[PDB]
DNA sequence: TGAAAAATCTAAAGCATCACC
DNA sequence: GGTGATGCTTTAGATTTTTT
């Protein structure tokens, strides 16, 4: 017998309304620490986790290790049927399959139970460890989408700097080209707008921007972003989640073979 | 051209026609001959004027061959005002001396002269020159200024138009003299000063056998690439001449000797042969060209030879210090064809593509060879031979002799007797029949009868660009309508199978109140057989009464259903022939009113309707003419490179056109939201039954001349049956020659009669009316809407076809009936009642009662009859039907189907195995194993589950791994091969997926691919780039037999991946992509017919389409819904008014 | 002559928005009692009811019963050009074919008069009988229209079901099934937000969601609206409108075939 | 070294989206007078005069006559882009064929700079002639385009006349026909409801409605919108862009020639 | 000899979302 | 809380090649 419930459930349906195009299946994970997620994409060129612990839940019961078997594109239609300020009742038996989810009113007049049913598969599970990277900037999520958004309507791809003045964001296509700059700002105190850039060396690494435009649309769901790059390292788009979660994303780098040497 | 080339010109082909058995004769004396070739050649006279010509060749019984030349003094009519003929003939002849020789006034009969039926003939002027160039040049002297002149509406201005102008020389001959190819003939000759007089001879008919050849090119090429003729060699000639084989080989590329070798695929066939073998390559094109000179022959044979061996020849020829004219005698002609001064050139493959009926992609060799000649000839891919030509010979020479073999037998059993019985007919050389289309033909067999008939041929019409049909709206379409091809249900229909049906009881008492009379019209029209002396008529009356009374009381009922091809043959001259339809008696009423024949209570009007759709621009005419006027002070770049500035009004018609239509859609593209608009509205014309009957008395001649020639075949046949049964080797012989005569004189009236309809239609044409194919088309669509109409009705139809209904009839219903009948030559009768029925409902349907036929001239007396031909005839029920769906909604596959015989072979199989494009290979041999094994079933359900489970064998191959059967024959199992005509570079502004998989194979050998055309084009596609479109992901399988450090870098490079360690070919491909490509194959032939016929899933691993998922899921729910028509009383009726 | 004016030129708009996607054409049954609409849809599955009396127009006098034709979708289409403030007038004459909207500025200072040439058509008119319905019920149109597309996702069918606790929506499909289940609101300060609930005899009845959905996009006429079944008959949905009138829609019930057992 | 920097960004955005779907290349002629814009469109029908003066450009610095011919389309989608709120700079070399656009946020936060190439071409600027217009009427934006986009939706053509009471736009097509007219205000102190007329010499001249929705897609860039026209000039479609330049459109009388039936 | 099956570009229309009175 | 307006998605229509 599992069940959770959650006084916020904007903040599902908001992770579903990312979740619902960049991955078609993913198998939930359902654990005494919480809620996690681990899959590949359907491109399998990016690999994305998700983690909301216990303490995200008002009332969290989970007796053994299970495993869902959601397909997101399904339930992904059911949970946008809520408004933004419903409350969101998760239940699942261990024998069944299928797992039923109750709706509450903002004002308790009506109930709204949902059921869903799910096919069992088995994808294999790996744990990227965990390392110090090189520059982690504290970009706000509104100007990171935005910037993605102004590359991405120029070439298919983008090159990350992080020069000691801090970081560019230049994208080049057939058409047309440019480089962003964006200065630090110290003189602001609030983090919501000022950026501060971890400084250890400048790196040159191109990112697929048609696709880091793709899965720019979870952007309402954190109020700020990081980007973690190494060189010849999957960068680590960080979202902090309401204010218990977070959301990995890791995209793997390309690299391009010329024929010119 | 100049005359001081044309003489040594003509010197040269009077040397070459003396060094090739030819010779022209000069004793006076008569001899027996038979034409095979006309040239138009220049002669000179006795008087040292120049003077054309043409060159009647002929050949003898006895071996010996010989030419005539006829100088007949070249022509064309013009038309002048009335009371002017003889001031422009007197001027002209004074004003041309030395080019115009003779002129006269003529009167012959115009086809559109208004009033014209009464006797008004228009008064020509004909003037005759000596030599082609003479015409020529008075023609482009005379005839634009003219033109422009007359389309308007020094004393030139007088006349107003001139005909036949593009008639060629020697159609002009063989019309005005009638000397037809194929015929004996009588040439008596005088002397120089006296004309050469020919004359033809009909007491025998026998063909003889003309010294013929045929020969192939087999070469070897650098990897993966066309052929060129610098690069590699010849090395194996293989040709045959009268029924036996000779073989000439180059040793150098060979590895050892030939031996003789008999090659017979089948004991009617022969291949013997003498082998040759020869040192180096000069050595082989000496001996070769020395053994024509020995055998000289005057017609010859090659497969598809214009385009892939006589250039090749030609240049090595010209490269190796030769000359290919001077020696043989074929050349380069400004037409981009090969003909000779003394040969005729014959292309098996102009015959397949124009007149065999095969499928489009099987116009290749193979096909022509499975399906006409019955075997399958030996065969390797271009690319094994060069490698093959190194180690053994005996598997090349094999494949040279086989195509060889193929191409002569190909054209001595099929193509010889077809061509040689259309020109007996068509009045123009062998060559020129074969070569070009059938529209020409048409035109000739008309320019023929309208010579017998003394009428002017019509100038081949001005394509006239931008017209306004009636508000301006220029248009970019001026069709009829198409024709009514649909499926109309999806499935199985087996003649053993029980199967739904839905009876009409008012539809059976209407074929009961009326079954005498049926049989009536049966026994009397069908087989022109009086009724009155028929023995058993009450019985089978009695017989089709019970059956079809057994059969009404129950109008619902599940029986096994008996498959109809209710067809009518020759459909469209059927209907041109009843309707009495003539290109140019089509008249719009502005003219009738001035025919004196506008008589209240004639019958000089038949009406009929036809369905125009035209598609123009929305742009009114306000619209033209502003921006025709905008369009006058503006530059244009020059149409040749480095040239001067252009301006409007000295642009030609083509260019200023296609600009202003260009001008008008960028217009309209943007500002009136719809570029196209297709208008479909009802036109009626009037067409004249009173009209001199050419071209329907032309249809008659050659409808008549089809049956009588089928019935002497018919004859023949079982001459021939006879004769094989007592066996004497003369008259076998003999019955043999007869019999393919007349089976070749059969199959050439019948491509004919098939052509009529189709040359109307073509642009160009003298006798053109685009009225005549819509009438035509519209008229066959609603015999074939009353049909269906009628089948609805009693059963149900399956196919919509242009002349052809199938359908499914119970088995109950009555199919056929045999009569006693006290005619000694006619005793046993046969009729099949739904042939009758057709054809009563067309009789008291469709039947021409304005038929108007001449009399007699004189008295102009006209008697009016009542014919039609138009039969419905149909075919024998066969066994089983099957119709694929369609994967959309509103769209209907058409002509996809297939047909079975009775005994369980292949009937009829259309829109499948065409192959137009490179296909995959993949999906072929999945549907031909599955109509092959799809017949044993017991019910719906056990048919379904047998082609389902034939086709888990591929399901399970393609969806699982390859596992424990061999990989050798995979790469060609998924291998699509592709290929380009012109280079690299000029395509490089698209994408595409065959450049870039050119592209991708000239960054792994090099760029020697780029600079030639027609390569190897595989199209493995590849899984670990995804994301990316296939047009990305295509590569060849040029790299897997490569060196292993190479292919192991490049497939590292190529894919965009380095960490990856598996570079097994049972990996690289993309599974997902070749089971979507054959389960959308299943989905159209198998599972959607099997879900449209209430039945579920045959296969479980391929998912329906989301619209006929949901259909099932709201069908088989029990809840379907309700309405409220019934659950509530309905009040009544009123409507609104003014 | 034919002579009406509407104080709120917003309502016209609303009920031809509300009826455009169900019908094409309309026959207009102009009264001097009111004005009447009893058109038909072409998949026969649906009625239309208007009402709209005499007194709610500023200005309306009928000098005979008139009937007229009208197309539908072009007259919304054409309607969708007015304001939502401007007063609508419309005019007609006996003697012509034409139907006159005139619109009045606000401030006075445009005026915009169209002209729509009618047609002739043949119809279904079909008379309505009146009989007590087994169970009804009023519910706010907001959330009763988000309940509507809110089933619209997860099928095809919708259960319509009477408890002692209130009105329940079910809803199966392949995604599984959902409920909802709505209670009874006593102690409210305004009924116009509330539910309420009577009872004769409870009924389980299945209707389509696409005509469902048809009806739905008449929210805006008012913020309550009434939704009364009973056995095996039509639902009769009141969205009445500020005392002008009200509209009605008729959706066909089917009989719960036998398929537990 | 040409280089005009603008303290607002959005002007220049709107101005060069109303030149979307209207030209799709042109020539950019720059003076020391300030930019002009003389280009005819595709179909060769109307025409587009765009200045921006000099003095209105916050700071401006031109060297000698340049003329460019880079495409509408780029540049638009380029300026579009990016942000609306920050500061416009431009920036070009003496010899090269590419712009250089600077957008400096306010909040003195981030740059975003890009730069694209063109195509050289040079078209004849045409000279067209001022005359003295037969009638001068000035209406605010939004109503403007509420009837051009009425007038295309419901019609095809327009006949604009103008008399002592105001402008008519009588539109007709196979739906029906209607008129709108607007009568002159003088009470009203501001200009953003009131409309004025100049009495000369009455017209009635019949235009058409496509290129009328393409000019007025420019509605953002003012608040008022001047029309003048005479029996055989084409309008004038005049636009102030705040107190810094002007956008003008011609349309060509639509001449019928119809049959007198 | 073509001319239409299939792929690919492309713009119109509906829908949920965003800021303001 | 509604409402004009807009980016996003869908979907029907225009375009373009080849078959040697
Ligand atoms: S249709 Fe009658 S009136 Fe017209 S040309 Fe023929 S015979 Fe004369």
């Amino acid at each position: 017998m599992f069940e959770a419930r959650l006084v916020q459930g904007s903040i599902l349906k908001k992770v579903l309304e990312a979740l619902k195009d960049l991955i078609n299946e993913a198998c939930w994970d359902i654990s005494s620490s919480g809620v996690n997620l681990q899959s590949m994409d359907s491109s399998h060129v990016s690999l994305v986790q998700l983690t909301l612990r216990s303490e995200g839940f008002d009332t969290y019961r989970c007796d053994r290790n299970l495993a869902m078997g959601v397909n997101l594109t399904s339930m992904s239609k059911i949970l946008k049927c809520a408004g933004n300020e419903d409350i969101i009742t998760l239940r699942a038996e261990d024998n069944a399959d299928t797992l039923a989810l109750v709706f509450e009113a903002p004002n308790q007049e009506k109930v709204s139970d949902y059921e869903m049913k799910l096919m069992d598969l088995d994808v294999e599970q790996l744990g990227i460890p965990e390392q110090e990277y090189s520059c982690v900037v504290k970009m706000p999520s509104g100007e990171f989408a935005r910037i993605c958004r102004d590359l991405s309507h120029i070439g298919d791809a983008v090159v990350i700097s992080c020069a000691k003045d801090g970081v560019k964001f230049s994208a080049s296509g057939e058409l047309g080209n440019g480089n962003i700059k964006l200065s630090q700002t110290s003189n602001v105190d609030k983090e919501e707008e000022a950026v501060t850039i971890e400084m250890n060396e400048p790196v040159q690494l191109t990112f697929a921007l048609r696709y880091l435009n793709f899965f720019t649309k979870a952007t309402p769901l954190s109020s700020t972003v990081t980007l973690s790059m190494s060189a010849d390292v999957p960068l680590v788009v960080e979202y902090k989640i309401a204010d218990m979660g977070h959301l990995k994303y890791y995209l793997a780098p390309k690299i391009e073979d010329e024929e010119g040497s | 051209v100049s005359a001081l080339k044309r003489l040594e010109r003509s010197q040269w082909t009077d040397k070459m026609d003396l060094r090739f058995g030819f010779e022209r004769l000069k004793e006076p004396g008569e001899k027996t001959g038979w034409l095979i070739n006309m040239h138009p050649t220049e002669i000179l006279d006795e008087d040292k004027r120049l003077g054309s010509a043409v060159d009647y060749y002929f050949i003898q019984d006895d071996g010996s061959r010989f030419k005539v030349a006829l100088p007949y003094k070249p022509y064309f009519y013009i038309a002048t005002r009335k009371g002017c003929e003889r001031e422009v003939s007197s001027f002209l002849s004074k004003k041309f001396q030395g080019k115009i020789a003779k002129v006269e006034t003529v009167p012959k009969e115009d086809l559109d002269l208004p009033n014209h039926l009464v006797g008004l003939k228009r008064n020509y002027i004909r003037l005759s020159f000596h030599t082609v160039e003479d015409l020529v040049k008075v023609r482009k002297e005379i005839s634009p200024a003219v033109k422009k002149n007359r389309e308007q509406d020094d004393q030139l201005d007088n006349i107003v138009d001139m005909r036949e102008y593009d008639v060629p020389y020697h159609i002009r001959l063989s019309i005005d003299l009638k000397i037809h190819v194929a015929h004996w003939y009588n040439v008596r000759y005088r002397g120089n000063a006296f004309p050469v007089e020919i004359t033809r001879r009909d007491d025998l008919v026998e063909r003889p056998d003309p010294v013929v050849l045929a020969f192939a090119i087999a070469t070897t090429k650098l990897p993966l690439k066309f052929p060129d003729a610098e690069t590699d060699q010849i090395m194996m000639i293989s040709y045959m001449i009268d029924g036996q084989g000779y073989l000439i080989t180059n040793r150098e590329i060979v590895s050892e000797d030939i031996e003789d070798f008999e090659f017979t695929p089948k004991p009617e066939y022969e291949g013997p042969f003498c082998v040759f073998n020869e040192p180096d390559e000069a050595h082989l094109i000496q001996r070769w060209f020395e053994h024509v000179q020995e055998t000289k022959p005057t017609i010859m044979v090659t497969y598809n030879g214009d385009f892939f061996d006589w250039p090749f020849v030609e240049a090595r020829a010209a490269v190796h210090g030769l000359s290919m004219q001077q020696e043989i005698g074929f050349q380069k002609d400004s037409q981009g064809e090969y003909k000779a001064p003394q040969c005729i050139h014959m292309d098996c493959l102009r015959w397949v593509k124009r007149d065999s009926y095969l499928p489009v992609g099987s116009h290749n060799l193979k096909a022509a060879a499975k399906a006409k000649l019955g075997y399958d000839p030996v065969e390797l891919d271009p690319e094994d031979m060069c490698r093959m030509a190194t180690e053994q010979p005996q598997t090349l020479a094999t494949y040279s002799v086989s195509d060889a073999v193929a191409t002569y037998y190909l054209y001595m059993k099929y193509v010889h007797p077809f061509i040689f019985a259309l020109c007996t007919i068509i009045p123009m050389e062998p060559d020129e029949v074969l070569r070009k289309g059938s529209g020409t033909l048409c035109e000739a067999l008309l320019m023929v009868q309208a010579f017998h008939a003394n009428i002017i041929f019509p100038n081949k019409q001005e394509q006239e660009f931008n017209k306004l049909t009636d508000d301006g709206h220029v248009l970019d379409s001026e069709t009829y309508v198409g024709g009514h091809v649909e499926a109309l249900e999806s499935g199985v229909f087996r003649s053993d199978i029980p199967c739904r049906f839905r009876m009409n009881p008012a539809a059976f008492d209407f074929l009961l109140q009326r079954v005498e009379k049926t049989l009536r019209h049966a026994l009397e029209e069908e087989e022109k057989v009086p009724v009155e002396q028929v023995t058993n008529f009450e019985e089978v009356c009695d017989e089709i009464k019970s059956k079809l009374a057994s059969l009404k009381d129950v109008p619902s009922r599940i029986e096994c259903p008996l498959i109809y091809h209710l067809d009518v043959g020759a459909m469209y001259p059927n209907i041109i022939l009843t309707n009495r339809l003539q290109p140019s008696a089509m008249v719009d009423e502005a003219t009738c009113a001035a025919c004196d024949f506008n008589k209240p209570g004639a019958n000089c009007q038949r009406k009929m309707a036809w369905q125009w759709r035209g598609e123009f621009m929305p742009a009114s005419r306000s619209e033209y003419h502003r921006i025709q006027h905008q369009l006058e002070s503006e530059k244009f770049p020059p149409l040749f490179p480095e040239g001067p500035a252009r301006a409007f009004h000295e642009l030609s018609r083509e260019e200023q056109a296609k600009y202003e239509k260009r001008r008008l859609a960028d217009y309209c593209r943007k500002a009136y939201k719809k570029i196209h608009i297709t208008k479909v509205e009802e036109r009626l014309t009037t067409i004249c039954q009173r009209e001199n009957s050419f071209y329907v008395d032309t249809v008659r001649a050659f409808r008549d001349r089809r049956y009588e020639f089928k019935g002497l075949h018919k004859v023949w046949k079982k001459k021939l049956s006879a004769a094989v049964e007592v066996g004497d080797a003369a008259e076998v012989k003999r019955c043999k020659n007869m019999e393919v005569l007349y089976d070749s004189l059969q199959l050439a009236h019948k491509c004919i009669l098939n052509s009529f309809y189709g040359y109307v239609m073509r642009k160009g044409a003298r006798w053109y009316s685009m009225e005549m194919a819509g009438i035509v088309c519209f008229t066959g669509a609603n015999i074939i809407t009353q049909a269906r109409e009628l089948i609805e009705q009693i059963g149900r139809p399956l196919e919509l076809d242009t002349d052809g209904i199938w359908c499914v009839l119970p088995n109950s219903f009555p199919e056929n009936f045999v009569f006693k009948t006290t005619n000694v030559k006619k005793p046993k009768v046969t009729i099949s009642y739904p042939g009758a029925m057709l054809n009563i409902m067309v009789k008291e349907g469709f039947t021409n009662d304005q038929y108007q036929e001449l009399a007699e001239p004189s008295s102009l007396t006209y008697v009016t009859r009542s014919e039609n031909s138009i039969f419905f005839e149909v075919d024998g029920p066969y066994l089983a039907m099957i119709l694929p769906a369609s994967k959309e909604e509103g769209k209907k596959l058409k002509k996809r189907y297939a047909v079975f015989n009775e005994d369980g072979s292949l009937a009829e199989l259309k829109g499948f195995e065409v192959k137009r494009r490179g296909e995959l290979q993949l999906i072929k041999i999945f549907q031909s194993s599955v109509f092959e094994a799809f017949l044993k079933g017991s019910t719906l359900e056990e048919v379904y589950g047998s082609v389902a489970k034939v086709a888990d064998y591929w399901l399970d191959v393609l969806y699982s791994k390859a596992a424990n059967m061999p990989d050798s024959e995979l790469f060609e199992l998924i291998s699509e091969n592709r290929s380009m005509s012109r280079k690299l570079e000029d395509y490089g502004e698209q994408k595409s997926t065959s450049i870039s998989t050119a592209k991708r194979l000239a960054e792994f050998l090099g760029d020697q691919m780029v600079k030639d055309a027609g390569l190897s084009c595989r199209y493995i596609i590849s899984r670990k780039p995804e994301g990316s479109p296939v047009t990305e992901r295509a590569i060849p399988l040029a790299i897997f037999q490569a060196e292993p450090t190479v292919r192991k870098h490049f497939l590292r490079k190529w894919l965009k991946s380095s960490s990856l360690q598996d570079f097994d070919i049972r990996a690289i491909l993309d599974w997902d992509y070749y089971i979507e490509r054959l389960g959308s194959a299943i989905q159209k032939i198998i599972t959607i017919p099997a879900a449209l016929q209430q039945v579920k899933n045959p296969v479980p691993r391929v998912k329906h389409p989301d619209w006929l998922h949901k259909k099932l899921l709201e069908k088989n729910d029990v809840y379907k819904q309700k309405k409220i028509s019934e659950l509530f009383t309905l009040e009544g009726r009123r409507q609104v008014t003014m």
